[PDB]
């Protein structure tokens, strides 16, 4: 009999993993301000890492890494990249961007402008990947769990969150056509299901279309991306060692061009996932990164690689 | 990596290394141990007072 | 901080009292005569808490024995260890107080209260460091309540600034001399929660259940209430009575179980309970001295939550083993536990154990459960109340029905100030 | 040279000073009579060990040390124990009755009635004194003595001493080897009072040494005798600089210096490498790397908190044993590129390297092997305002309730210095957020 706590009420994903470990009779929920929990499921800001592993007797456990946001603010991960020399400025696959405080097309974020006038100011893609029939834009969201030992698990199934509107290269201010945000559409679901276009089919299409596959043309890239990512910061987060341990879901999104090179845009460190994977990857969170450290009575792919140099 | 202001001996040696630049007085002490001691003493007044009721 | 004064008064007072002198006399090595025939020097070393040392190398107890009437007093002289006690700390009365709190307390208790505080005051006078009083008796008869009541009373106004604790037996219709046990009771609480810094709890209800039903006793005397009542004053002066490295008085452990001045009222419990050939495992003592079956207070912990826990295991023992089953009890059942206070069970270790036992754990728990308790006695003495019921008794010896009134008031507000702390 | 006052308060205190001047007996060569073959000139000197130890005409080498607790059964031990010749009976002071685990009692009630001994048995060892810097003093913050009383102290000794430095080592309370349940309340009560009359403070949280006992000595259950030897050679290390020749260091005042520049946060964490247990058979000897990487583990460290979410305003490495120069600037070096060392923008980023050739001393029959080099490093990071978020948030919870205040209340002390004495504290960790983010 494991405990844990929920101090994240919104969180859709863990929710699911509240859910799933109370079926099984072997995990007991607690109230809110409990310390003596083995599982944390923590909130978003000021999380207190301080408090924890200092419970005698109780190996504590938290679903977030300490440091990790470092790679999800959007102006701290343009400064990470430009300063890390496992990244660099010369970072192949981060479009140009640049941190001013509050083709020479260029996007605005943190309200998002984009235009050559005028938070960070990105280099914008100008000539993006097409998806047809329908001429139109996407971004792929892949989930990537980080357990407790530093395993970087890619989960097999992403997404493309695609836009219906035509891809307009004069008509900037239109943004359905541009921003290919899920609650931006909501043609809401002409061409797929609440614009949602996953692996198996977009598969299908490479092949049709272009004679590839995705994990050639596409994937490959993404765990290089991931991997890189990860790898850079771990010394920063690692838990190894240390008196308290921690693992995390991020959400990376990517923007792959007509030539088939695949972009980062960002790293999400809260992420929500799309409706029909809930049951397999919040399954997936609780046998990988909680049943490993506190045991009962393969859905990822592992990312590792040694090149020796 | 600058090894500056070496300083040996015969028992050891220093040095320093540097990877990159950049009160209440005795009245107001003597006076609160009384006032608490004035509250110690109410409050066993209090007591003695309700012991003899 | 090392002397204790002993007080036992009455009847009950008497009876439990004499079996705390027998069970700590042999573990600390003494014979009925008072000398000493050991081979610890452990035995000694603080010896002096609960004995004077005399002339010969003899150790008389630092106890004074009260009554309203001699017949318990004269049985125990008669007794085993009777001639261990000094003889001008038996202080008696003649009439007795019929089982009347007003007699015990206002009348014939008044005219004998002076000269029990000659003895107190004798036996204060030659302590190097007076750490407290500590007084046993019942709240169901007369003397031990009315009188003990009053003692503590005036003990409290001579030395304001002294730990008064109590071993306080609590009446029940299971074992019941008389009908007016809960006006007497109720009458007694009200002084406890104003007077006294701790008190044990004992209920025979509880003493008679553990005997009934988890010791196979058909007919239990008083003999086998007495019985697990000594184990756990035995068990609660350990820690004062041997050392291991833990440097502790009865203000220090009162400062750490009292978080609120009123609610000082523990239920006291023990592992193995007895009446053994194959020695308890420390998760078999851990499991046991927090079942509700183990409880010498007749109240079920799962209704309330617990302030603070002490536990005092006896034995040569694995101290891993006892801080992780400890901390086991705690992790599986953290919602009994107020998380307002962190850390709030404390543990210690002696390897000295109690005789006839291998290992042993003495629990003192004070919980918000022994509301019960006190809600049990008010439902007894309101149906009697309600109807002015043998009152003439008390009416009688001066008292007027206010007196009830208050007091009914007074405990009626403890138990409300106990489901406070539940709740929150 | 410049003496050295130490001053021992409570059980923690008094017990912690055994071990610590049982240590520097046998470091200096000092024996339990206090016989120092080595001196040649008697009766008096000026060396680097008189700022902590006086002489007499008969050759006796006495500490500059005072024991005070409020009840009499741990400095009795002292009195009775290996070391009883050392010290004179004026340096010993105890009362009667304790403060029973409460602040106000140890502060108000019962400090009132020593407070004046006391300070007169230190104006003794003061006169003895050519040029005193000033006072070491050794105390728990959960005991109603080292928490109460030692900060009635540390309020006295500004006023007649307002000249001289004070430093602190203080044990930060674990429910682990802790009985008291009142400890957080005692804690921020001294450090709130104690705070501007104190120049540098070393907290040594017990669960940290606990955990380094039980992994690193193999200790199952660590009693307060395993803790403190190990406490003692960290407190060594701290003060070798005191009692050896050398230049980093030197008097009382340069630990302010080197380690608080921003004199609110002048609480240093201590990182101590290696620890090895004696009953170890085979042992294969680590390197200045080795150990100099160990000081920026959490495991190693007198409090676990982390160093890589924080940023650092001084950093000092004080070496023991076969160490060079150079080969701490190659492990300095190496650990640059790997580890997560920030400092704040007006700090210099760097380190203060002292090293002492004598290798550790070990107490004969203790729990450390003996080592061919070892390493305290003394790092003033923002990281360790963890240790006060820890203890406030605890203080919130039962404070809220008043659960134990009436026993505050009832020595004397107002329900106001509670909430007055934890706003000082939310103030030190706003301190620590500004300086560190
Ligand atoms: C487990 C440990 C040591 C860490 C710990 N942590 C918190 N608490 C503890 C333990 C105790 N705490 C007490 O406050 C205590 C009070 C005590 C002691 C002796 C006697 C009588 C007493 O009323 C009496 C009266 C008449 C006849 C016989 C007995 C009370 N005993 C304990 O064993
Ligand atoms: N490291 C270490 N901690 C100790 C020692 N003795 C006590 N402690 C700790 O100190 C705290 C309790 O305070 P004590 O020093 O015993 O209390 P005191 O200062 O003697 O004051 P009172 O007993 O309240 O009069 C707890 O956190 C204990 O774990 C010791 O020898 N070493
Ligand atoms: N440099 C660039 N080139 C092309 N498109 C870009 C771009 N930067 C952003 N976008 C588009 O804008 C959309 C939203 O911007 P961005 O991904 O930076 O913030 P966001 O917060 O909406 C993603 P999430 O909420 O899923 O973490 C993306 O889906 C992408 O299609
Ligand atoms: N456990 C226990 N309870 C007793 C004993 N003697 C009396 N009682 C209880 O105490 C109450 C009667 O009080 P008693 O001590 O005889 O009266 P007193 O002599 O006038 O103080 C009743 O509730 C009895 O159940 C005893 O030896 N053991
Ligand atoms: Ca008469
Ligand atoms: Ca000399
Ligand atoms: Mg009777
Ligand atoms: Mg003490």
């Amino acid at each position: 009999m494991y405990t844990f706590v929920v101090r994240d009420e919104n969180s859709s994903v863990y929710a699911e993993v509240s859910r799933l470990l109370l079926a099984t009779g072997q995990w007991k929920r607690l109230r809110k301000d409990n310390p003596r929990f083995n599982l944390m499921l923590g909130e978003r800001n000021r999380l207190p890492f301080g408090r924890l592993g200092h419970e005698p007797g109780l190996v504590q456990l938290v679903n977030y890494y300490r440091g990790a946001d470092k790679l999800c603010r959007k102006a701290s991960l343009v400064k990470l990249i430009k300063t890390s020399p496992e990244l660099s400025e010369s970072c192949t696959w981060f479009p140009e961007s640049y941190v001013i405080y509050p083709g020479n097309v260029w996007i605005a974020k943190s309200g998002i402008l984009i235009s050559s006038e005028a938070h960070v100011i990105q280099k914008y893609l100008e000539k993006p990947l097409l998806l047809e029939p329908g001429h139109r834009k996407f971004d792929i969201r892949s989930w990537v769990l980080v357990d407790h030992l530093y395993n970087i698990y890619l989960y097999r199934e992403g997404v493309l969150r695609t836009s219906s509107e035509p891809y307009n290269s004069a008509n900037f201010q239109d943004k359905t056509c541009h921003l290919t945000n899920h609650c931006i559409q909501k043609n809401y679901g002409r061409y797929e299901e609440g614009n949602e276009m996953f692996f198996e089919e977009f598969n299908q299409y490479l092949m049709d279309a272009l004679n590839t596959t995705l994990e050639n043309s596409i994937l490959l890239q993404i765990k290089h991306i991931i991997r890189s990512c990860l790898m850079c910061i771990e010394p920063a987060i690692s838990t190894k060692h240390l008196h308290y341990q921690s693992f995390q879901l991020f959400g990376f999104d990517f923007m792959v061009d007509e030539e088939l090179k695949v972009w980062l845009i960002e790293v999400n460190g809260a992420p929500a996932c799309a409706q029909k994977l809930y049951a397999e990857l919040c399954q997936g969170i609780v046998d990988v990164a909680i049943s490993s450290v506190f045991p009962l009575a393969s859905i990822f792919i592992k990312l590792h690689h040694h090149h020796h140099h | 990596m600058e090894v500056i202001e070496l300083n040996k001996c015969t028992s050891g040696q220093s040095f320093e290394v540097i990877l990159k630049p950049p009160d209440p007085s005795l009245e107001e002490i003597q006076k609160k141990l009384e006032a608490a001691e004035e509250r110690r003493k109410y409050q066993e007044a209090e007591l003695l007072k309700h012991l003899a009721e | 901080m090392r002397e204790i004064v002993h007080i036992q008064a009455g009847q009950c007072g008497n009876q439990i009292g004499a079996k705390f002198w027998e069970v700590i006399s042999d573990e600390h090595g003494i014979d009925p005569t008072g000398s000493y025939h050991g081979d610890s020097d452990l035995q000694l070393e603080r010896i002096n808490v609960y004995y004077n040392e005399a002339t010969g190398n003899k150790y008389v107890p630092r106890a004074i024995l009260v009554d309203l009437e001699p017949g318990t007093m004269d049985s125990v002289r008669s007794g085993p260890f009777g001639q261990i006690f000094r003889p001008d700390n038996f202080v008696f009365g003649q009439s007795g107080a019929g089982n009347n709190w007003a007699k015990g307390h206002y009348t014939e208790g008044a005219e004998l209260v002076d000269s029990v505080l000659d003895v107190v005051r004798k036996e204060s006078e030659s302590c190097d460091c007076l750490q407290g009083f500590q007084l046993t008796h019942s709240l169901g008869g007369g003397t031990g309540s009315g009188m003990g009541t009053l003692l503590i009373s005036k003990i409290r106004e001579e030395y304001p600034d002294r730990i008064m604790n109590t071993f306080s037996v609590m009446p029940s219709p299971k074992v019941s001399d008389t009908v007016v046990e809960p006006y007497n009771a109720t009458l007694s609480v009200h002084q406890l929660v104003e007077n006294t810094d701790e008190t044990y709890c004992i209920d025979n209800e509880a003493l008679y259940d553990i005997c009934f039903r988890t010791l196979k006793l058909t007919t239990p005397t008083y003999g086998d209430l007495n019985h697990l009542v000594s184990a756990t004053m035995s068990g609660v002066t350990t820690c004062l009575r041997f050392p291991g490295q833990l440097n502790a008085d009865l203000r220090k452990l009162a400062v750490n179980m009292v978080p609120f001045p009123r609610l000082h009222f523990f239920m006291p419990g023990f592992a193995p309970l007895t009446s053994q050939y194959r020695a308890l495992t420390v998760p078999e003592l851990t499991q046991q001295m927090f079942d509700s079956k183990n409880m010498m207070a007749a109240c079920d912990p799962r209704h309330g939550r617990y302030l603070t826990v002490a536990a005092i295991f006896r034995g040569r023992m694995s101290m891993k083993e006892v801080d992780e089953q400890m901390l086991n009890v705690q992790n599986k059942n953290s919602s009994y536990f107020v998380e307002w206070i962190p850390n709030n069970v404390k543990t210690a270790v002696c390897d000295i154990p109690p005789r006839g036992l291998k290992m042993s754990a003495t629990f003192i728990g004070n919980s918000t459960a022994i509301q019960e308790l006190f809600k049990r006695i008010s439902e007894q003495f309101t149906a009697m109340f309600r109807r002015k019921a043998f009152l003439h008794w008390y009416t009688g010896e001066g008292m007027d029905e206010m007196e009830f009134t208050e007091a009914e008031s007074n405990m009626n507000d403890l138990v409300s100030e106990y489901q406070q702390y539940q709740d929150a | 040279m410049r003496e050295c006052i130490s001053i021992h308060v409570g059980q923690a205190g008094v017990q912690i000073g055994n071990a610590c001047w049982e240590l520097y007996c046998l470091e200096h060569g000092i024996q339990p009579d206090g016989q120092m073959p080595s001196d040649k000139t008697i009766g008096g000197g000026d060396d680097s060990f008189n700022t902590f130890f006086s002489e007499t005409g008969a050759g006796k080498h006495v500490p500059r040390a005072v024991f005070v607790d409020l009840e009499p059964t741990v400095i009795d031990e002292v009195r009775t124990g290996t070391y009883r010749q050392l010290f004179h009976p004026e340096q010993l002071i105890t009362g009667k009755e304790d403060a029973a685990n409460n602040y106000a009692r140890g502060h108000y009630t019962i400090g009132k009635e020593i407070i004046d001994l006391v300070l007169d048995r230190i104006r003794k060892l003061a006169d003895q004194c050519t040029g005193l810097q000033g006072f070491l003093v050794f105390h728990s913050f959960g005991g109603g003595t080292g928490s109460g009383f030692t900060s009635l102290l540390m309020e006295r000794l500004s006023v007649d001493y307002g000249k001289k430095s004070k430093l602190e080592f203080s044990i930060y309370p674990a429910p682990q080897v802790s009985t008291a349940v009142v400890e957080p309340y005692n804690s921020i009560l001294t450090t709130h009072t104690t705070l501007e009359h104190s120049d540098c403070a070393f907290m040594v949280d017990n669960e940290a040494i606990y955990d380094i006992c039980r992994r690193n000595l193999d200790i199952e259950r660590p009693t307060y005798t395993n803790l403190n030897r190990l406490i003692s050679q960290i407190v060594s290390s701290i003060t070798a600089s005191l009692r050896f020749d050398g230049a980093l260091n030197v008097d009382l005042t340069e630990f302010q210096t080197n380690l608080v520049p921003y004199p609110r946060i002048h609480f240093p964490l201590a990182t101590y490498a290696p620890v090895i247990s004696a009953e170890k058979a085979y042992h294969e000897q680590l390197s200045v790397a080795e150990i100099t990487n160990a000081c920026f583990e959490p495991a190693n460290q007198m409090v676990k908190c982390d160093p890589r979410h924080g940023k650092y305003m001084a950093c000092c490495l004080l070496y023991r044993g076969d160490v060079v120069p150079k080969d701490v600037n190659a492990a300095i070096a190496t650990i640059k590129t790997k580890r997560s060392i920030q400092f704040v923008d007006w700090c210099p980023t760097g380190f203060k390297v002292g090293i002492n050739y004598q290798p550790p001393t070990v107490v004969p029959g203790g729990d450390l092997a003996k080592v061919q080099r070892a390493v305290c490093m003394l790092s003033n990071t923002t990281a360790i305002a963890e240790a006060w978020a820890r203890l406030d948030h605890k203080f919130d919870l039962m404070y809220a309730k008043r659960a134990f205040v009436h026993w505050y209340v009832g020595e004397g002390m107002e329900e106001g210095e509670f909430s007055e004495a934890r706003e000082d504290m939310a103030a030190l960790e706003k301190d620590y957020e500004e300086v560190g983010v």
